[PDB]
């Protein structure tokens, strides 16, 4: 039941193809979650090496062979544009959601029934998040805990105190009186001939 | 290399996966069994060039002979064949009803299982429709046998059973079998096909046949005696030939005179052996094999009637009626194991002398149909019509209820069952409606074997039944696809033939549907 | 090379059936998605039946006919197209009576054409009228498209736009009550604003840009002029270009170019207009007179676009500008505004009149949201067109299919002949519509479809359909899934007419 | 032998040309008759022309084979000569080759087969000519009403065919005209069929004259004219211009005033010249000036503006008016008295629903009429216009032809018995060929029966039985000229049913089909280069 | 066609599975680099028969010179 020069997967095996791709992409990115997670290399082919744990970089810049897995990579791009964090955890939950659904789909359950449960679990999970959130005032002691929690997932636990005080002070200089904030106010410069721990702030501006 | 076969762990048997529809495969084995006999259904049934296991050629259209020669190895087909064997019990017809109807139930069940209906729900519908069919079938009883023991009555109703086994010659066979059946019905509550025997003789044609009383045997009397009323009948399996002594009995002969002396001593002994037969008060003797020349004259010396029965089944036929059993020795004067008969005489019928065992003194409840035919294969096929014809009236000794034939009941019973399923809510209506369409396969078989568009026959048979014109069946004709009344034409079927056929066919179909996997074993 | 015999009809069935099996699950609000592998390794996860078949390559000509007939449906009706192909595939999927029974297609086609006249009659029996004067009912009717869309936040806005817009174009005085959304309801987007700012302009909006600042910016009584000829020097009968090399001849050919363009402009400004609208282009010399006259320069306006203007402001079309009489004046027009609303000029000639035409203003926050509002509003205009053309609705959710199927099955009892078998098979084919709605929700198909047919037997056939969201049975009087009649009748005819077509094919022949 | 090409000889070359012609026939076999099945035509680009007409298929059918191209060239001969019967030709010629090829396997030379088929066509044309029926039964009899009735029964008009059939037969005879030595033909341009919403289909009236969908406009004019003069001017009396592509350049404002005043003035002579001619039933194509309409009110002329070109074209042919395109005779202006004036007896604008249709009566020589299909809605009026238009040409083709013959396989069935008996008289290696020519004709009723969803073996046998009984004796108990009805699936007498065809079709189709099989049977070799 | 390749999903890059111990392959490449330069250690270092990119023969025992000519990939 198909035309020449084409192909079609009629039965439910087409769904298993998408579940297998997400399971594979799950096992790739799970090793780079958190500070103790491993790093992945990005060989551009021309000869440029690049190490990073940022899941957005491991999906946007890294081209994926499987067709189905490239869709999830585009979502990690969209996830990074809104919040800028959670791209790795997004893929791991997608891989496990489809994994758990296959256990029940193999028992003859329709996919549409499972998806309606996710919509119900989402609203319950979304309401519970409102109760757990802490609406305390943001002080330098608190943002350091946020910056350390965010920076330890991308460095070797040595540039933590180096980049923490710089990342926090860079933000406090560009917000007062409840003004809207913009990260474009901070310029990011790069220079050689110094060790990695020589990072510091510049109150003014650098010219070429 | 994985992934290998799925659901295959029992002796590597061919276990069809969920996609391969293991149930659909056992049904296909039963559908193929129907096509082998769907064409032989009806008066216009197609003959089958059957090749016996002895490399013998036989052209016949009987269902029981087709399956007996066709080695059916599939177990799913054996169940339907076992129903045909069970059909032979309590009735001697309707065999292809079991094959054609059950094949339609299973063939139509696939249309339900393909939709998604469970096999357990399909079985409940067929069991409900079978119970409903048994309630409607009495209402379709059109006529009933008067039981007047009239040959005009017995021959008229018997025409339907004779046709579809030997078509065209249904007039002669109906009169002869009627003459044989009417002569035993006075024996109330004891009619059986074992009494009405058959004796085939090579002759001109079927028209030259007739009926004679007593156990007739085609082999004429070898002896010179015309008639003898002796009761003691001595049956021997060992032929009349040169004697041999069970002990050592070493016989040494050197000279030519000694050869003649021993030869004379044997003739004097055989003269004493046949003398012993008359000494035991028995002027009748039977022989299986050859008969000697000197012993033949000894039979005429004491006027002992010599009888020759070369067929083994002919010998055993006498052992259970007169009692004379065959002994291994040649003429042992064993008067205790001899038989008893009222009359034994020779008679010439159709230019052929045949041995007769008539019961003159006794009341007599045994008969024989002496068939004539220029071919052994033709007489054998006519013999099968006698069994299916005589057994039709063995059933009429029970409750005498006739229903229309020619597919008439199959449409009315389908019409009545289809209405029950339309008003019955639930899932059972799907299998109940298909149970009605299974009945339509029988008119479709008669129409296809007659060279008629079957869909036009069903369309007309339903229209006349919609107007209430019951008892309307398929008009058997090549150039006329119309219909006619089965009552006016005289075509009638038996009630118990349809009752036990619809019952056994449903059990065979349900028994196959209940099975979902064939597994091998070892003791 | 070619095909002949029974292989053709059975082959056309498998092709049409295969195209329907693709979009069997694309029906209803719980429609399933499809994965389209692009040649470059990309994927599109659309769930639109029209978009799926548009991107798929087909080799059989029978599939091209099924797809091309679906595209014709989209132009007339932007809804129910998926039901056409499914029914056409199910009506053709019954190959038992077609080939295995050795019936001729003329016997089948006569039954399919007999049922179609019965299906049409039964749908009108279970129909129900609508009070189109009350817009509250049309809101519930138009919500069939607004549901499960981003515009649900302004659902009532989309109804008032589409409802009132089609009422202006509807010229009922001509008897037939024809409507033309493509011409008399031209839609144009406007950057800036939000979804709430979307409204309907009571006039004709031209997207011409402002070439010079010397143009009328705001007017209370516009005066629009119309003409088809171009404001340029009169050329010859042929397209021969004017090649000149002598300087003395330049002033002669130049003076002829200036005087004729000068005299024609002098007659246009004699009426003291506010904007000169021409069908053809306007050269640079011709625009120098428009900016000097302090009037707006407009060009490239099609015929029908100009016909609506003469009905709006009262202008009059003329062949050339020289024959411009005093009648060609847009007196009574509301206002002339060439304001740059959202980094783009827009010509507004709105008025307080309904000249059998309008223009929809699609305001929005971005081009992504504008296009979302655009495609969602076109379907609402078509639903208003289908209801206003024939205000009769039929019960949806598979109720109209099961309601019609019961009529044929009861009517086939009196159908003496061989045509009763395919006549009943068409009835069982209509059951596929609720068969897919129940399959998508996940509920048992046989159990509910069996009980669904029993409800139509005992209870009234006008209700007791299927709920696609919940999966259980529900009355359409309790759930506003009422669909128009013209969409179902054309959906039923196109399925039978398409199946009758492919059944009439018996030899796929090559030649030109 | 060494050559720059290829050669292939033997009996297989005949078989290859036989199977080729047989293939081309099967492409147009199932599409035979009015119930023929449609067929696709996949062009090289990808377009798909779907149709059932056999002639349209062969024009577009492209099979690169010589034997097939002979039948394509054969199709053009039949289309130009007659214009019908091309499908039966290719089918008849294909069976003659398939049967002749079998004779060649029985050591029958093609020359003996070619001789038999030539004599069979000669005798077949003789038996056809001896069993014709001349063009008659027009008035007082019926082999007509039944002809048009059976043709329109397919549409919804078949509820009451007798009521609509009488309107066709009465009008088809009304449009008769000899015009050449007693030729009489009938025009392809036929009775105009208008419509109206007359509350039911039975209200449609048959008019004895032309009907036009226009109105005089102003009510001051009369609606009941008896003057014979009918004007026909294509030059508009409104504001005339040089040309749409030529604008009169005007510069001075004063020059524009006298152009308006003169043009309004010049019409006062044009209207006085037109009114002076006395024509009351005036028709204008390019519109009429508003002031000019007022002049017809005082004069009482029945002027009509914006009359369609083609509807007016038939009125000039009716009344005989010279269609004038301009009043100016290259130097001045005139109305061409006694040139554009027709001849009639009465013109009355009757009252019809939603459109007052003008009726012209008793022109000079029109041979035309009009019918107003008064119905319920446009769907019925649009369908009855197609049914009557089809049935109109069904009776037209019969009365135009001088002789006809029973169709539906009656000729092919009758010749099957005659030629089979004629074969026993000749002998000489031609008895088998004439017998196969007889059997080959039965494909037409055998093919028409398959397309009609009936048993072809029985109906073909039933035709030959009724036709054979006509040969045994001429007694009236034996049915004669029995045809084949496709709907009911039973033989029927075509003389009563009205299933007639021209004689030249069955004569030319047998002649051209015979010449084609002869042209292919003579081919015993192929040489390629 | 199933079964698919273990972990190979990114531009056909060989992703050695857990049983294959992807970390071990990188250790082997760095391990092999030492064995080339392990013998050039100390005063008794073994010289290398280096062939320049210009097909020039140079004999040396410097480690940096080896890595320059040895195109590490
Ligand atoms: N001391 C720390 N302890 C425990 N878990 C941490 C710590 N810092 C980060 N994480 C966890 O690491 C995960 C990934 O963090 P991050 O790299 O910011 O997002 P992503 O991995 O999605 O880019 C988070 O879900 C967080 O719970
Ligand atoms: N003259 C006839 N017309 C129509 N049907 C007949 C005629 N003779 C026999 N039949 C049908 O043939 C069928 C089969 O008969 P028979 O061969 O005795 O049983 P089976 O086929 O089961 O062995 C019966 O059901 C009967 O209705
Ligand atoms: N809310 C609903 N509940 C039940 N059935 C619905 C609902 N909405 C649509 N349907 C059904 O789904 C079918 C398809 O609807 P729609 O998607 O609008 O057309 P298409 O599938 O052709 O694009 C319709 O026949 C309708 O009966
Ligand atoms: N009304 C009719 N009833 C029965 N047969 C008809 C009728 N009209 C046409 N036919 C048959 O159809 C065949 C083809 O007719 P036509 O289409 O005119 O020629 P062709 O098929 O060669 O173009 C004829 O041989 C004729 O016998």
């Amino acid at each position: 039941t198909l035309n020449p020069k084409a192909e079609v997967a009629r039965a439910q095996a087409a769904l298993a193809v998408n579940i297998s791709a997400a399971r594979g992409l799950q096992d790739v990115l799970r090793t780079n979650l958190g500070p103790k997670g491993t790093m992945k290399m990005l060989v551009s082919g021309a000869g440029d090496i690049k190490l990073t744990k940022d899941g957005n970089v491991l999906l946007h810049e890294m081209q994926i062979q499987h067709p189905t897995a490239s869709l999830i990579a585009k979502v990690a791009t969209a996830q990074d544009d809104i919040t800028g964090d959670g791209t790795t955890s997004n893929v791991l939950i997608i891989g496990e959601l489809l994994k758990q659904a296959d256990l029940y789909i193999s028992e003859g359950l329709h996919p549409r029934i499972i998806t309606e449960g996710f919509e119900a679990a989402k609203e319950k999970a979304l309401q519970f998040l409102e109760e757990v959130k802490v609406s305390r005032e943001m002080d330098r002691e608190t943002l350091i805990d946020v910056a350390r929690t965010s920076l330890r997932t991308k460095v070797h636990a040595e540039l933590a105190d180096v980049l923490t005080e710089a990342v926090v002070d860079s933000i406090l200089a560009i917000k007062k009186q409840d003004e809207p904030i913009d990260l474009f106010m901070i310029e990011i410069m790069e220079m050689k001939h110094k060790s990695e721990t020589d990072t510091s702030l510049i109150r003014g501006l650098v010219l070429d | 290399k994985a992934p290998g076969f799925a659901q295959m762990l029992k002796e590597g048997a061919k276990h069809f996966s969920g996609l391969e529809e293991a149930v659909y495969r056992n049904i296909q084995a039963c559908k193929e069994l129907a096509q082998t006999t769907r064409t032989a259904y009806g008066p216009n049934g197609m003959n089958k060039m059957v090749i016996n296991h002895l490399e013998k050629l036989f052209v016949t259209n009987d269902a029981a002979t087709i399956l007996r020669e066709l080695e059916v190895q599939h177990p799913a087909a054996k169940m339907i064949v076992m129903a045909s064997h069970m059909q032979e019990q309590e009735v001697g017809d309707g065999t292809n009803f079991v094959l054609v109807f059950a094949g339609a139930l299973l063939e139509l069940a696939e249309e339900l299982l393909r939709i998604g209906l469970s096999v357990s729900e399909v079985i409940e519908g067929y069991e409900i429709a079978c119970r409903k069919a048994h309630e409607i079938l009495p209402n379709l009883v059109c006529c009933s046998a008067k039981n007047l023991r009239d040959i005009d009555e017995v021959s008229s109703l018997l025409r339907t059973s004779i046709m579809s086994k030997q078509y065209g010659n249904e007039v002669f066979l109906a009169k002869l079998i009627a003459q044989a059946c009417v002569s035993i019905f006075p024996d109330s509550g004891h009619f059986n096909v074992d009494n009405i025997r058959v004796c085939k003789i090579l002759g001109s044609g079927i028209s030259s046949s007739s009926v004679l009383h007593g156990m007739v045997f085609k082999k004429e009397t070898e002896g010179d005696v015309t008639s003898v009323k002796d009761a003691k009948i001595a049956v021997y399996s060992c032929p009349f030939d040169g004697m041999i002594t069970e002990t050592k009995g070493t016989v040494l002969i050197k000279t030519a005179e000694e050869l003649m002396n021993f030869s004379k001593g044997e003739e004097n002994l055989m003269d004493a052996q046949v003398k012993a037969i008359a000494d035991t008060g028995a002027n009748v003797v039977v022989t299986g094999g050859k008969v000697a020349d000197m012993a033949l004259h000894y039979a005429n010396k004491y006027n002992i009637m010599l009888v020759r029965l070369n067929s083994k089944w002919d010998l055993r036929r006498l052992c259970k009626t007169v009692g004379a059993t065959a002994l291994p020795r040649l003429t042992p004067p064993v008067l205790e194991e001899m038989g008893h008969c009222d009359s034994v005489y020779l008679s010439e019928v159709g230019d052929t002398q045949v041995v007769v065992f008539k019961h003159e003194k006794e009341d007599g409840a045994i008969s024989t149909i002496v068939l004539r035919g220029s071919t052994d294969n033709l007489m054998d096929d006519i013999e099968r019509a006698v069994d299916d014809g005589v057994n039709t009236f063995k059933v009429l000794t029970r409750d005498k209820r006739l229903v229309p034939g020619g597919g008439a009941t199959e449409i009315e019973l389908a019409k009545q069952i289809t209405s029950y399923g339309e008003t019955c809510p639930g899932l059972e209506q799907y299998a109940i409606k298909k149970f009605a369409e299974a009945f339509e396969a029988i008119p479709r078989a008669l129409a296809e074997n007659s060279g008629v568009k079957a869909n036009e026959v069903i369309s007309k048979l339903y229209a006349v039944h919609q107007e209430g014109n019951k008892n309307v069946g398929l008009d058997i004709e090549a150039e006329v696809p119309a219909v006619k009344d089965m009552l006016e034409a005289g075509i009638l079927d038996t009630y118990l033939g349809k009752y036990w056929a619809i019952k056994l066919a449903t059990n065979a179909a349900v028994t196959v549907l209940r099975v979902d996997q064939i597994i091998m074993a070892k003791p | 090379k070619r095909e002949s015999g029974r292989k053709v009809q059975s082959g056309n069935i498998n092709a049409a059936k295969t195209i329907a099996d693709i979009i069997r699950t694309c029906l209803g609000p719980k429609s399933m998605m499809k994965m389209l592998l692009d040649p470059m390794g990309g994927i599109v996860m659309t769930n639109d039946g029209n978009a799926i078949l548009r991107e798929i390559q087909v080799q059989h000509p029978a599939a091209k006919s099924m797809i091309e007939i679906s595209r014709t449906q989209d132009e007339e009706v932007g809804d129910g197209t998926t039901s056409v192909i499914i029914l056409a595939g199910e009506m053709l999927s019954v190959a038992e009576h077609f080939l295995e029974q050795q019936m001729h297609p003329t016997v089948v086609i006569s039954a399919y054409r007999k049922a179609l006249d019965d299906m049409i009659s039964t749908l009108k029996k279970i129909s129900i009228p609508v009070d189109i004067s009350d817009s509250d009912m049309m809101l519930n009717i138009i919500n069939s498209s607004i549901t499960t869309k981003a515009i649900s936040r302004w659902s009532s806005l989309a109804c008032n736009i589409a409802l009132d817009a089609v009422k202006m174009v509807q010229f009922e005085e001509n008897g037939r009550k024809e409507i033309d959304i493509k011409k008399y309801a031209r839609v144009e987007k406007i950057p800036g604003g939000i979804i709430e700012d979307s409204c309907v302009l009571r006039g004709v909006m031209i997207n011409k840009d402002v070439t010079h600042p010397r143009m009328r910016r705001y007017i209370k009584n516009p005066r629009i002029v119309l003409l088809d000829s171009s404001l340029e020097y009169k050329k010859g009968e042929s397209q021969t270009d004017i090649e000149i090399t002598r300087e003395e001849d330049f002033t002669r050919i130049l003076q002829m170019e200036e005087e004729y363009i000068q005299q024609l402009c002098e007659d246009i400004i004699q009426l003291k207009p506010d904007v000169v609208i021409t069908e053809k282009g306007i050269s640079d010399l011709a625009q120098h007179y428009l900016m000097r006259a302090n009037i707006t320069a407009i060009r490239r306006v099609r015929k029908t676009d100009n016909n609506r203007i003469a009905r709006a402001c009262g202008a009059r079309i003329v062949s050339r500008p020289e024959e411009l009489r005093e009648d060609d004046v847009g007196t009574g027009a509301g206002l002339l505004e060439i304001k740059k609303i959202g980094d783009e000029y827009f010509t507004f000639i709105t008025d307080c009149k309904d000249p059998k035409a309008c223009t929809i203003l699609l305001r929005g926050a971005s081009k992504e949201i504008l296009s979302e509002v655009e495609r969602n509003l076109q379907d609402a205009m078509q639903v208003c067109r289908n209801v206003l053309l024939d205000p009769q609705l039929v019960p949806g959710g598979g109720a109209s299919e099961m309601a019609v199927a019961h009529a044929l099955t009861e009517k086939s009892k009196a159908m003496t002949g061989v045509e009763q078998w395919p006549y009943r098979a068409v009835a069982q084919a209509l059951e596929v519509i609720p068969r897919t709605l129940i399959q998508n929700c996940g509920a048992s198909t046989i159990r509910l479809l069996t009980s669904l047919r029993a409800k139509h037997t005992q209870e009234n056939c006008e209700t007791w359909g299927v709920n696609g969201e919940t999966g259980t049975l529900v009355d359409m009087k309790e759930l506003g899934i009422w669909e128009p009649l013209a969409v179902k009748l054309q959906t039923y005819k196109t399925a039978v007419e398409t199946a009758v077509l492919l059944l009439r094919i018996d030899d796929i022949v090559s030649g030109h | 032998l060494s050559v720059f090409g290829d050669r292939s000889t033997g009996e297989t070359i005949r078989s290859q040309n036989v199977m080729a012609a047989a293939s081309i026939a099967n492409i147009v076999k199932s599409s035979l008759g009015p119930v023929g099945l449609d067929k696709m035509l996949v062009d090289d680009i990808g377009d798909v022309t779907i149709t059932n007409d056999g002639a349209t298929i062969l024009k577009l059918l492209e099979v690169e084979h010589p034997a097939a191209k002979v039948l394509c060239e054969l199709a053009d001969l039949q289309d130009k000569e007659v214009g019908d019967g091309t499908t039966s030709v290719v089918i008849i010629a294909a069976e003659l080759l398939k049967n002749a090829d079998e004779l060649v396997k029985q050591k029958i030379h093609p020359t003996s087969v070619i001789s038999g088929y030539r004599l069979a066509c000669k005798e077949a044309v003789r038996y056809i000519n001896e069993n014709l029926i001349v063009n008659t039964d027009e008035l007082g009899r019926d082999c007509l009403i039944n002809a048009a009735k059976t043709s329109m029964s397919s549409k919804i008009i078949g509820i009451n065919g007798d009521f609509f059939a009488n309107m066709v037969v009465d009008a088809v005879l009304a449009i008769k005209y000899t015009d050449i030595r007693g030729q009489p033909r009938y025009p392809v341009n036929s009775v105009n069929i208008l419509k109206a919403h007359g509350r039911s289909q039975m209200e449609s009236m048959l008019i004895s004259g032309y009907a036009l969908n226009c109105v005089v406009g102003s009510q001051g004019m009369p609606k009941r004219i008896v003057n014979a003069k009918i004007a026909c001017l294509d030059f508009s009396l409104q504001k005339t211009k040089m040309k749409l592509g030529v604008q009169v350049v005007i510069t001075d404002p004063e020059k524009l005033d006298q152009i308006r005043q003169r043009e309004s003035d010049i019409t006062k002579e044009r209207i006085q010249k037109i009114l002076a001619t006395g024509a009351n039933v005036i028709l204008t194509t390019g519109g009429i000036d508003d002031m000019c309409l007022k002049y017809f009110v005082e004069a009482g002329a029945m002027a009509v503006r914006r009359v369609l070109k083609r509807d007016l074209k038939r009125i000039a042919k009716a009344s005989g008016a010279t269609i004038l395109s301009t009043l100016a005779n290259l130097e001045g202006e005139e109305t061409f008295e006694a040139a554009m004036l027709g001849q009639a007896e009465e013109v009355v604008q009757e009252r019809i629903c939603d459109d007052e249709l003008i009726l012209i009566k008793n022109t000079k020589a029109r041979t035309s009429a009009s019918i107003i299909l008064r119905g319920a809605n446009d769907f019925m009026c649009d369908e009855m216009e197609r049914s009557l238009h089809d049935a109109l040409c069904v009776v037209k083709r019969v009365l135009e032809s001088k002789s006809v013959v029973p169709g539906g396989g009656a000729v092919e069935a009758a010749l099957s018995i005659y030629l089979e008996n004629y074969a026993t008289s000749m002998g000489s290696r031609e008895q088998l060929a004439i017998a196969e020519f007889a059997r080959s004709l039965l494909v037409i009723p055998n093919t028409l029966a398959v397309n009609a969803a009936q048993d072809s073996t029985d109906l073909v046998a039933k035709l030959r039985a009724f036709h054979n009984e006509a040969q045994v004796n001429p007694e009236r108990k034996n049915l004669k000229w029995i045809g084949l009805d496709l709907s009911n699936g039973k033989p029927r007498d075509n003389k009563q049913a009205g299933v007639f065809e021209p004689t030249i079709v069955k004569v030319k189709s047998l002649k051209f089909a015979t010449e084609a099989a002869i042209t292919i049977l003579r081919i015993d070799d192929l040489i390629k280069l």
